[PDB]
């Protein structure tokens, strides 16, 4: 019928299974797809916005884009070693630099 | 595990049930509960068809769920599962195409093919059989695919026939050749 | 008779075999269906519709794989088969296209009847190597005394004729083929340039026009008219010109010279901006979609000056962008701009000015070559560039007419004579022994002195002149090619002779 | 020479409509019903050598 | 077929049909919807499968309910067509709209046909004489021929066209077609008062003309193929009666626009300055049906109201490829109180030679736009400094090119009226005589106000006469 | 592990989607290669879709591909060849000698996605280049190890100014050089092969003091994209690993910048300010950053621009504005004025151009210059509808020593044999400092305007004022 | 809209509906597709002279740029005798001061 991010074959094969993946990815994440330094990435529920949330690429980012089923990642890190169902874990502390 | 990925149509959905119940292995079972709440979906064609169009909440979704249970409850929990998601997601627009789909992913699975010998002219039984026998001798069509030649009646194919089936067409008519014998007389 | 041509005919059909591919038509409207199916197909092959239209496929998707129809709307049907040809598209190539019109398909549309091709090819053939390629030594003379001058052109060179639209934007390219039917003429066969005149969104009248003028001329013989009318579609405009190029190459590698005039690729770009646009792929800048640059820079890479390896077979190339307001910053002929090399700017003002042929010389460039112009010309047309270069300098300050320098009006009044010496009509080129006459008066400045409104009195009279009594000195121009002493004083004398009287 | 050609291409579009006159004289018969078996034949034949 | 179908959908005038039956339809085939607003014609322009066309709809909307019964009455529109339609004034569907009651006919003819091919081409061009200088000096017409006039907004367009209409129409015994796309009713209402007056159109009596009028109000979609169906008039007078034959059109800036429009909702991405991208194939097979052949030449008077006045626009440049003469006019010029109002720089036509029309007439025309443009050049001179700061020889130039500019204006024959000003009307042999004695300044030395709207040399001397009284 | 299978689904021109195998994919970045009858296609993954379905960029034709059909995964970066056994060969994108030498490389492939070193690497080392051409060294010296950028016209002299750069300094220098060409013609690369075979800078045995690395714009824009990456990593491994410094030369680096805008465009990424790229800085900055003079080596780039209409704040030129180290402007008037080099005088601004780190006399002397230049061009404007009657004796004598040096300018190059005809003139940085000084001392104001032009130092404008004079 | 605007018919009554439809161009440039749209629908414009508008004329018509087509054809005969075509004598006017410089 529609696009959807949880239409995602592997995401819905596995709730089909009477698996969600919720609870999990609530503060873990997986990118779906990570083109164009955009990862998009199913979890990250507990997140505050502008949280710095940090990828097992050892990546660090913002989540400018904060929708329901995807929070839309913007790479500090880069993109070249990144692929999908990437471990997205959430710092859970807004961006925050030494000042001094 | 899919049983050759169905995507162009949006059927990778459907696939994904497929899948899901194939690692299940409940694919027969499946498809046999798919066809009763079908159904009974569609023999209750008033809020089987208005009901079947959304407009339902959260809560009245899922009640309709909670109803389709009702309708029986012997089902599969792999396809409840789905509904599920269908609920949550509202789209019962594709209920039907799901069901066809996993209909489709079903004998594919099992390898059974239909088929069809579009004539403009009803065609014999015999000829059926004859070109049965002759498929099932060519390698086209094997052992373990199964074949269904149906006689269509379509006079868009004037004349002649054409044989369908797994993309691959034997088209021996009279409107291809006058088409060609047309053309190459005009030339 | 007929019936014997119909009785092969009739003959020349029976039996077929299995089509393992198919794809039910389901988009269909627009003119470019999409096709449910096909995973058979292999890129940009040729797919017959069973309508009986024909449409290669240009995109393939997972879905509906989108064929471009060249054939009707309304033929198509949807949930149509469509059988693969099988064959990426591919265009009889070969010598019977001398003296033949031919659309985008190749059917002699001038309806000679059949071609006599020595092969087919495919118009996807890659453009020569480094290695393959040869120096620069094959001057071309278009009988326009400017050109050649200012702008030489050699052959596997590209030089982009750009300016207003129908300024005799055909008739510049016409000019060539006519001094280039002296080559043509002449026997040496690798000086017989083929001429392929490439028509992109042309109308049959204005070609019906251009063919009847080509075979007024007779060198039609030579010519090979390749033809994308207006009615003819996108895609197949878009085809056009790489099939114009297989032919082409076919001389090319034949180690044949010839030449190919592609007018007017602005309308292809129009045709491929439709293309893609309805292939849905998104607009490029001005609608074109960038890759438009990949695709113009394959197809202008095939004019190549190649090595003696390949029979020196050169394949010269004139692209046409006929620029709307001369605007060159627009994307394609941005694009153009910098494949080509060389540019041939055209201004309406200056055809306004009574400059006909109009030439933006300024902004006309040639970067390769002068071996692309005979060494006698170089040598006369040497300071011709040095005293218009002035001349534009001097110009300037003659405008606004403020009392000039009498070294600047010395300039001024010797480059109004070579302005008027420049034009020439339209359909009357000028061979090249006589042409280094009238260059070699203007530049030894003996015409600096002869009056503007009688120039071309005198260059009529010139020429009368030296057909008369130093025909001597035209022949050895002919003969040896390249001014020598003897004949720079035989010239001087001679020159001297009827400026003087 | 141009009369020439232009009576064989007149004779040619003439006996091009003859010909479709012939095609809807084909089209009419019961070999309408008997091609449809000389079809299936030869799909039976083709069809069996695949 | 009684192919039943529901509007399934009415997004705006491009209504989607659903063929309820499987039974498939074919593009460009024309479908009735049967209303209490008798029939609408809808013409099938995309199949979008499951038997759910996107249907073209020609004649007015609004009413509909979806779920309402379509009846496919197939292929392309069947205009009628004979000696019995010169006369009558014809929607699209044949209707006379000019109400002379049903258009009798002979043989009704489908809108959509296929555009002659370069074999079935016979192109020839002669000289037409306009009785208008400037037309004649400048573009001199021929008989097959395209014209092209990049008009201002109906300025003067319509003005322009009316003469030439009767000039050369009137000129013109054979068959001509006036097909008017777009324009306002009042004009269609002055055109046939006109005609009928002028017996072009004898009411009672037989008509050499045939017009067909679309009014702008009317639906896009009727617009686009009242074009169509005005060249199935031309095309059976061309072949069918085998005479003659002209054709005026305006205005087919409206031709262009209204598929703009309907590209957009059709579903197609429209292309630069929102210009649909089938615009070519469209102006292209427009101007590959209106063609010379051997059945006919067809002369083609082509009316564009340059949008804005901007010629760069997609538009007006794709009609410069079909086109054979051009007199674009500027707005300017007209305000500038020169009557004909055509830019003279921008005139072309492939007519003027130094052989088709003379060395003489290619000599005396070449003088008057290198004098001309040396004039425009000299106006940043002129202005910034005076024409006393000219130099002596530029400033013979300058008055020769102001008394030429005057010489022009010559008035308007229909527009006499309208201009108030009695028309002038000048042959080609007298306008080439006329032309090479003012440009050896045998005349330049009289008023420029005598040059001033009036027609030839030997008017510009009486009006002198007039101005010394 | 094993080349992953992907099957291609959607062939939407370069741009090629491909089905890897389920729970399996390449890392953005990697490499595929699919045997063809095209050898191997090379695509380069520049996206996850997910699903398994990656997209990529393909930079070689996309004719006959078979929707469905099989992809080897080489499974990382492009890795082309680098070497000291590259020198003297041609070699296109995908690392293929196509003047066909044989296998090319020392001992090493590289991938092209180098990374830009870090902060403490780069250490900036102002080292004077000298080019010998006067002009270039006296009004903005270039400098060893920079990032010269030659903006100009389509081969405005842009392609002569290279040939006698590689003419006089490639050799000259101990460094190599590597030509990288993006997009230029087949025909300027058989000039150039020619031509640096000529000067033998391509030495016919054994190593050249050179390489070749010739990109076509004929091949798709993925190839024209990164040829030039591939190029860059041959002048690393001569950077970093073998320590060496280079020279290197680029050509046009507007057809980079044209390619990575349309893959941008064909990427999806919504185009930017007049249609080019939103991702252009940070392409320009990995580019800019690679190259670099680090304690590893020097890299002294000079990459040819062709500038749209020769308008330089239209983006792409203006951009690039920033990102080059020493900034050269190249144009149609000087070269129609027939100077070569066809630099302009008074528009043009290197990194060096400093009070005494090019030398205080070499400063002091080119400040005069720029006085006596920007006297004449003032002075031009008022000569040209007045006249040079109402302007002073003083002026006309600054006028005289301008037009002097505007054609003092030209000087010949022996590689424009092929375009005017005349041997090159090499006049050492002392010499130019010196010669250039007497002039504006009023020393050589005796000598004519044309007796400055097409010739070399002051002592050759004496030998042709000779010359002239008898 | 403006095509229900019309002189009718004597079979129709011969009633009207006079449109006159005021487009408010900011800045008078009248070269925009709004303005030109309505141009070409229309026979005659009325553009006003902002110059004189300030220089005492309330209100200002600029007569260059107001024209009126087929304007004289509804006048009666008293207003057809009296002006003769004053817009001819002053486009003589503009002529006259456009030649003053």
């Amino acid at each position: 019928t529609k696009a959807q991010p949880t239409e995602v074959s592997s995401i819905l094969e596995e709730r089909i299974k009477g698996v969600s993946d919720e609870a999990n990815l609530n503060e873990t994440g997986r990118v779906l797809a990570v083109g164009d330094g955009i990862a998009r990435v199913f979890g990250l529920n507990n997140i505050q916005a502008e949280e710095l949330v940090e990828f097992s690429s050892g990546v660090k980012g913002m989540a400018l884009n904060l929708e329901p089923g995807q929070v839309g990642i913007v790479l500090f890190g880069s993109d070249r070693l990144v692929k999908e169902g990437e471990l997205v874990k959430r710092t859970g502390n807004i961006v925050d630099v030494p000042v001094g | 595990p899919p049983p050759v990925r169905l995507f162009g149509v949006e059927g990778t959905y459907a696939t994904a049930l497929y899948q899901a119940a194939a690692k299940n292995s409940s694919i027969d079972a499946a498809f046999q509960s798919l066809q009763k709440v079908e159904s009974t979906v569609k023999k209750n064609p008033k809020l089987g068809h208005l009901l079947l169009n959304p407009a339902l909440s959260l809560k009245d979704r899922n009640s309709v769920i909670d109803a389709i249970v009702e309708t029986h409850k012997n089902l599969d929990g792999y396809v409840v599962n789905l509904l599920k998601v269908l609920s949550e997601n509202n789209r019962l627009g594709c209920f039907e195409k799901i069901a066809s789909d996993f209909g489709v992913l079903n004998d594919a699975h099992n390898g059974l093919l239909k088929g069809t010998v579009t004539s403009a002219e009803p065609l014999d039984p015999k000829s059926f059989k004859r070109i049965e026998k002759a498929l099932s001798a060519s390698k086209l069509v094997g052992q373990g695919k199964s074949l269904k030649l149906e006689n269509v009646v379509k006079p868009e194919i004037k004349g002649g026939l054409i044989v369908e089936l797994g993309d691959k067409t034997v088209d021996l008519s009279i409107s291809t050749k006058i088409q060609k014998l047309n053309k190459v007389l005009e030339d | 008779e007929v019936s014997s041509i119909l009785e092969e005919r009739i003959k020349g059909v029976s039996d077929e075999a299995n089509l393992n591919e198919t794809g039910r038509v389901l988009a269909v409207g627009d003119g470019i269906a999409r096709v449910f199916g096909l995973n058979n197909i292999q890129a940009e092959e040729l797919v017959e519709f069973s309508s009986g239209v024909k449409g290669m496929a240009l995109n393939l998707e997972p879905g509906q794989v989108g064929i471009v129809l060249f054939g009707s709307d309304r033929l198509v049907k949807e949930g149509e088969l469509v059988k693969r040809t099988g064959n990426i598209v591919d265009v009889p190539v070969g010598p019977g296209l001398l003296g033949r019109v031919v659309d985008a398909l190749g059917n002699p549309i001038d309806g000679k009847g059949p071609i006599d091709a020595a092969g087919r090819s495919r118009a996807q053939v890659k453009a020569p190597g480094i290695l393959p390629r040869r120096s620069v030594h094959e001057p071309v003379q278009t009988g326009l005394k400017a050109v050649d001058a200012l702008v030489p052109i050699g052959r596997g060179q590209r030089e982009l004729i750009i300016g207003d639209r129908q300024t005799g934007k055909t008739a510049v390219a016409l000019d060539t083929i006519l001094n280039q039917k002296r080559w043509n003429n002449g026997s040496d066969e690798s000086k017989k340039l083929y001429c392929v005149y490439v028509a992109v969104g042309q109308k049959r009248s204005t070609v019906a026009q251009l063919v009847q003028t080509l075979e007024q001329h007779d060198a039609m013989k030579y010519s090979i008219i390749v033809a994308a009318t207006a009615s003819e579609a996108a895609p197949l405009q878009y085809l056009a010109p790489f099939t114009a190029a297989s032919i082409g190459e076919w001389f090319r590698d034949n180690g044949k010279h010839a030449l190919i005039v592609y007018d007017d690729l602005s309308k292809q770009a129009v045709a491929y901006r439709q293309l893609s646009l309805l292939l849905r792929r998104p607009p490029g800048r001005e609608a074109y979609p960038g890759d438009v640059f990949y695709l113009h820079s394959r197809l202008l890479e095939r004019a190549a000056k190649l090595s003696e390896k390949e029979g020196s077979g050169s394949l010269t190339a004139l692209p046409v962008i006929e620029t709307q307001g001369g605007d060159v910053s627009a994307y394609i002929p941005t694009n153009v701009i910098s494949i080509t090399d060389g540019q041939i700017f055209l201004e309406a003002e200056l055809f306004y000015k009574g400059i006909r042929p109009a030439i933006n010389v300024g902004l006309s460039v040639s970067r390769v070559g002068s071996a692309a112009q005979v060494k006698a010309l170089k040598q006369v047309a040497g300071s011709l560039k040095l005293f218009l270069a002035q001349y534009r300098e001097v110009a300037a300050f003659a405008q606004f007419g403020s009392d000039l320098d009498a070294s600047t009006k010395q300039t001024l009044v010797r480059g109004e004579r070579l302005t008027q010496l420049l034009k020439q009509n339209q359909y009357s080129p000028l061979a090249t022994e006589e042409q280094v006459p009238l260059i070699y008066a203007g530049v030894n400045g003996h015409l600096d002195g002869i009056e503007l409104s009688r120039i071309g009195e005198f260059e009529s009279s010139f020429l009368s002149y030296l057909k008369s009594n130093h025909n001597e000195l035209l022949t050895e121009i002919r003969e040896k090619g390249e001014l020598s002493k003897e004949l720079l004083a035989s010239l001087k004398s001679a020159t001297e002779s009827f400026v003087a009287t | 020479v141009r009369y020439e050609a232009s009576l064989r291409q007149l004779e040619q579009r003439q006996l091009a409509k003859s010909v479709i006159s012939r095609v809807q004289s084909e089209l009419g018969n019961p070999k309408f019903q008997e091609k449809v078996l000389q079809q299936s034949i030869s799909e039976i034949e083709q069809l069996l050598s695949k | 077929t009684p192919i039943t179908g529901k509007v399934t959908a009415v997004i705006g005038a491009i209504v989607d049909v659903h063929f309820e039956q499987s039974e498939l339809p074919a593009i460009l085939n024309a479908l009735e919807i049967k209303t209490p607003q008798g029939k609408l014609v809808l013409e099938v322009a995309q199949h979008l499968g499951e038997n759910t066309v996107r249907t073209i709809a020609m004649d007015g909307t609004e009413g509909l309910v979806r779920g309402e019964k379509v009846l496919d009455t197939g292929g392309p529109i069947s205009v009628p067509v004979g000696r019995e339609t010169l006369g009558r004034i014809i929607n699209v569907i044949g209707e006379p709209i000019d109400e002379r009651g049903p258009i009798k006919s002979k043989l009704r003819k489908p809108i959509h046909a296929d555009p002659p091919s370069f074999a079935e081409q016979s192109t020839s061009a002669e000289i037409l004489e306009t009785g208008i200088k400037v037309v004649d000096l400048l573009a001199p017409y021929a008989r097959g021929g395209k014209i092209g006039l990049f008009g201002g907004a109906g300025v003067g367009k319509t003005v322009f066209i009316q003469e030439l209409i009767n000039n050369i129409a009137k000129a013109h015994g054979g068959f001509s077609v006036f097909t008017g796309v777009g324009e306002r009713t009042r004009e269609g209402n002055d055109l046939y008062r006109e005609m009928k007056e002028t017996g072009v159109i004898n009411l009672e009596g037989e008509s050499k003309v045939a017009l067909v009028f679309g009014q702008m109000n009317e639906p896009p979609g009727a617009r686009a193929r009242v074009a169509l169906t005005g060249l199935t008039i031309a095309e059976y007078f061309r072949d069918e009666e085998g005479q003659d034959v002209l054709l005026f059109i305006d205005n087919i800036f409206r031709f262009t626009q209204a598929g703009s429009e309907v590209s957009a909702l059709l579903g197609r991405i429209p292309s630069a300055v929102g210009y649909q991208p089938t615009l070519a194939t469209d102006m292209g097979l427009l101007q590959e049906r209106i063609t010379t052949t051997k059945k006919g030449s067809v002369t083609s008077v082509q009316a564009v109201y340059v949008p804005a006045d901007d010629l760069t626009d997609p538009a007006p440049a794709t009609t410069f490829a079909h086109l054979d003469a051009t007199t674009v006019l500027s707005r300017g010029i007209s305000e500038l109180g020169i009557y004909p109002a055509v830019d003279p720089l921008d005139s072309k036509s492939r007519l003027l030679d130094a052989a088709v029309v003379g060395q003489e007439h290619y000599d005396v025309a070449s003088k008057v736009q290198e004098t001309l443009q040396t004039y425009k050049s000299l106006q940043d001179i002129i202005a910034i400094l005076g024409m006393d700061e000219l130099s002596e020889q530029d400033k013979l130039t300058v008055e020769r090119a102001r008394k030429i500019q005057r010489f022009l204006s010559q008035p308007f024959a229909v527009a006499e009226v309208f201009t108030g000003i009695p028309g002038k009307l000048v042959r080609l042999k007298d306008t080439v005589a006329s032309f090479k004695a003012v440009l050896e300044g045998k005349y330049d030395n009289i008023p420029e106000h005598a040059f001033y709207m009036v027609g030839g040399i030997e008017d510009v001397v009486a009006k002198a006469e007039k101005l010394a009284a």
